[PDB]
């Protein structure tokens, strides 16, 4: 049953990765001074300008110039060869900033608007992930390690990788396509650039054993990459939602996660549903779940559950949901309680995925034991 | 499952320094010298990283030691020392993240025979039933190479 | 096994298929003139501005201001009182216009960029398309044609719906939730609309018999809904690219659709996997099949095409992927010849789903009867 | 299958006007009779959408009718006219999108019994066998009420 799966992942150096920073990165000043601000945060960059607009609730001072143009400066951008320089770029604010207000039961809240939710999780890693997705994740991630700690100082942030898997059973037997295109200097030639990318990017991340005679290489198969980021393509929040959650691996419900505040449903009930997701694989119940959680504006407790094993599950479907609804509260103020979601930690998770960094409130398997304990298997 | 969290391109060696017709006082001893002369040339054998787990075959039990290597070249001197100085039949090494196991036989001064086990070397879940060689970690955790 | 599935979609004066429209119309502008034009066109909307941009590769001469104010005056926002007006917003244009240049095998031009596409298919609805999402757009769509043929004037553009329907054993049984969000004027009180929206919309659409006594009913729970649209909140094309393609019942390979010529495989060869996924199943293949097609940029052929039929497959499953390649040419170019896809049909498609609508042309079950005949079910 | 394409929550009635120890020569000139007092009443029964479908049973046949009922209402009307002047034992009427079929005996001036059939009107896929009473359309598809 062999069959090719194929996932793709972008740099921090993206434009469509930048906007996604660059709104979190006011979320998170935002959140340092007001936690119960509630944040919309949309973000456009062109040739060279960055536009930042929204609706904020909050008593919270924040100077979005500043934080934009340190925000590119940290991605490396500092001068126009490169395409974009961070010091000498426009950053326009559309930014309308409201007052705050000021009895009943806070976990009665209802959604603030609706959607849907996709969670999912697989034994198939270790941190309980589509593996697809995370090499994707590892190879762009590794491409700006190796830029910044000067190994390969000829490097520039924009990057983009794509890695095909070949299947067999369900199980991962190889690697059958490399597509890693990076930017880079004039200095460089292209043929040095291939053998460098090759030996210091790809070999050190995939393992060896996937690698074989068969698995194709594409680095930079169109030819020079000198002049990317923002001048490239035009970069809008919310536009690499699939490269964030788990590739094409899983459903999505369509929700962009950067420059939303926690009190939104369309961010924390995503890490929700990643959660309950993670325990559920965790607890040995099943091998694959997916859950779906559905709001209604103005409702508290969900529309609709779904839990899906693909039948692998140990207990009975319906057991299932039932286990669901009695342990995580699902109530939009429940979902930021069970996680600690007011915190300025959303910086870090729009670079290289929200899920698999076991350092996140939501990666955390802590309910595992008491839902194994309740579905009764020991 | 694919252990992402380890370093990719990394070398495994289960070794041991045990044997089934000694005294475990002598046996003890002999695990604490090896253990001892990893960790004298880091640069050789690798980098021991726990001297708590428990062997197992058939129930006989010992004390065994993982060392991460990082290159086969380590692997085959780590796997030469317990073959050449403390007797051992074979060692088991698996790779870093896929864990695809093998036993080697580096028996003899020169040569080697390294036999690939078919399938990974993955922990048993609880409840199944353990058959035959198996691995406790120093976590409790049971370890089998699963076709 | 009974499980519930939702799945919404939203009405085109949601501020996200705004600026859908507002791309496709500068798109379909474009195209009437010069066909073989690269078009990348990215929309903003604001509350009182609207933000097109993009580069575009051709030597046709468009008013991008005359064509978004029509296609905004189009969707029926004519007054500030409505929260946005046509004829008085802000329309800038960064659209970064080149010139096209001037003898190798057409078919074999690689691909311009790499990327992601899925198709699927169902034999579950006529149209062989997941059934939640269909009605989802069948409610908003309704509004509008309520709205506009002057039945409620009261109504205004921006509207969203969400169904949650009750699965059993893989057939629905009924709906349990209908949640209907619609933007009124000041004039309606909130219990006339509620009736109102109720006997005009929802009864005309949905069967009768899948609402029973447990279904409940959500009709604008917050309140009164009057100014909304762009001032709302904010609108980016390709925001809104899961409910375009199949809501949560199929994954997706996270590339909008709006503002892309057909030249780009973001695009093209999301329709050209639904034209697979739609023939395969049409022609008794399966009764679900989802398509994932892959490609690296500058490469002509994908590196990799998977096809799931989640086991409902009436040959094997090698076999099937043999048929994908012998009969369907997934080069870049090749999808175009075989779809025609070089007309200006683009306007009608970013309103309420690409699929699902037989008047286009990647909805054309035509090779359906040559596949069943090469697989040999007579 | 749900049927999208079909307006919802209107009803379709299939009936005929045949009988099964009548000269065919006569059965023709019913059925032609028959759809024209359809035709002529569209306020009272609704619009004639095909009449080229052939029923069967057992195996005999049958020239059909197909009729697009606006309501319960019109299908009653239906309903009542075949089995009170065309000696019919029962109509078939299933739902829009749906195709939730059900017989419907209407015989009598007042009152009537619906008997919904467990399951939905569907095509019946090539090269399966057909079991029973089942309908051929215009387009030679094959459809029966499937559990
Ligand atoms: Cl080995
Ligand atoms: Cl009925």
């Amino acid at each position: 049953a062999k069959h090719l799966f194929t996932s793709e992942s972008v740099s921090e150096g993206h434009p469509d990765k930048i906007a996604d920073q660059i709104s979190d990165a006011v979320l998170d000043a935002i959140l340092e001074q007001d936690p119960k601000a509630r944040v919309a945060c949309e973000t456009y960059v062109k040739t060279g300008m960055v536009l930042v607009g929204g609706e904020i609730t909050t008593s919270a001072w924040v100077d979005i110039e500043e934080i934009t143009r340190n925000t590119v400066r940290e991605i490396g951008y500092v001068h126009s060869d490169m395409g974009f320089d961070a010091n000498s770029c426009a950053v326009l604010s559309a930014i309308g900033k409201q007052s705050p207000d000021i009895r009943a039961d806070p976990l009665e809240q209802g959604a603030g608007d609706q959607g849907l939710m996709f969670g999912y999780a697989t034994n198939e890693t270790d941190v309980l992930m589509p593996a697809p997705i995370t090499y994707a994740h590892r190879l762009v991630q590794r491409q700006a390690e190796v830029r910044k700690n000067g190994t390969l100082p000829w490097l520039r942030p924009d990057a983009k990788s794509q890695v095909t898997f070949q299947y067999d059973d369900g199980k991962i037997v190889g690697i059958d396509a490399v597509v890693l295109s990076t930017q880079h200097s004039e200095e460089i030639d292209q043929k040095s650039l291939q053998e460098a990318v090759m030996e210091e990017i790809i070999k050190p991340i995939l393992p060896a054993e996937w690698l074989t005679s068969a698995t194709k290489f594409f680095i930079n198969p169109t030819g020079r990459f000198v002049i990317g980021g923002p001048m490239g393509d035009c970069g809008l929040t919310g536009r690499k939602i699939i490269v964030d959650t788990y590739g094409g691996m899983a459903r999505h419900g369509g929700g962009a996660f950067s420059g939303k505040d926690p009190s939104k449903v369309d961010r924390s009930a995503a890490y929700a549903a990643r959660y309950v997701a993670k325990n559920i694989v965790a607890a040995g119940l099943a091998d694959r779940c997916e859950i779906q959680v559905s709001y209604a504006i103005g409702v508290a407790e969900p529309t609709s559950i779904m839990v899906e094993t693909f039948g692998t599950e140990k207990v009975p479907s319906e057991q299932l949901t039932l286990l669901v609804r009695e342990f995580f509260d699902l109530r939009p103020y429940g979902l930021i309680q069970m996680l600690d979601l007011l915190h300025p930690i959303y910086k870090e998770t729009a670079a290289y995925g929200h899920f698999g960094r076991e350092h996140f409130p939501w990666e955390k398997t802590d309910k595992a034991q008491l839902l194994r304990d309740a579905a009764g298997l020991k | 499952m694919i252990f992402t969290k380890e370093p990719a391109n990394v070398f495994y060696v289960l070794v041991s320094a045990f044997r089934s017709n000694l005294c475990d006082e002598v046996n003890m001893s002999r695990h604490r010298h090896m253990v001892s002369t990893l960790r004298a040339a880091p640069g050789l054998y690798g980098s021991v990283e726990s001297t708590d787990l428990t062997g197992c075959y058939r129930p006989t039990e010992e004390k065994t030691v993982r060392v991460r290597c990082k290159d086969k070249a380590q692997a085959l001197n780590v796997a030469r020392l317990a073959c050449n100085e403390w007797e051992q039949d074979c060692v088991l090494v698996y790779k870093s993240q896929t864990h695809t196991a093998g036993l080697v036989y580096a028996k003899g001064i020169d040569g080697y025979k390294a036999e690939r086990l078919p399938g990974s070397f993955q922990e048993v879940p609880k409840g199944a039933p353990l058959q035959g060689c198996f691995t406790i970690d120093e976590f409790g955790r049971r370890w089998q190479v699963q076709h």
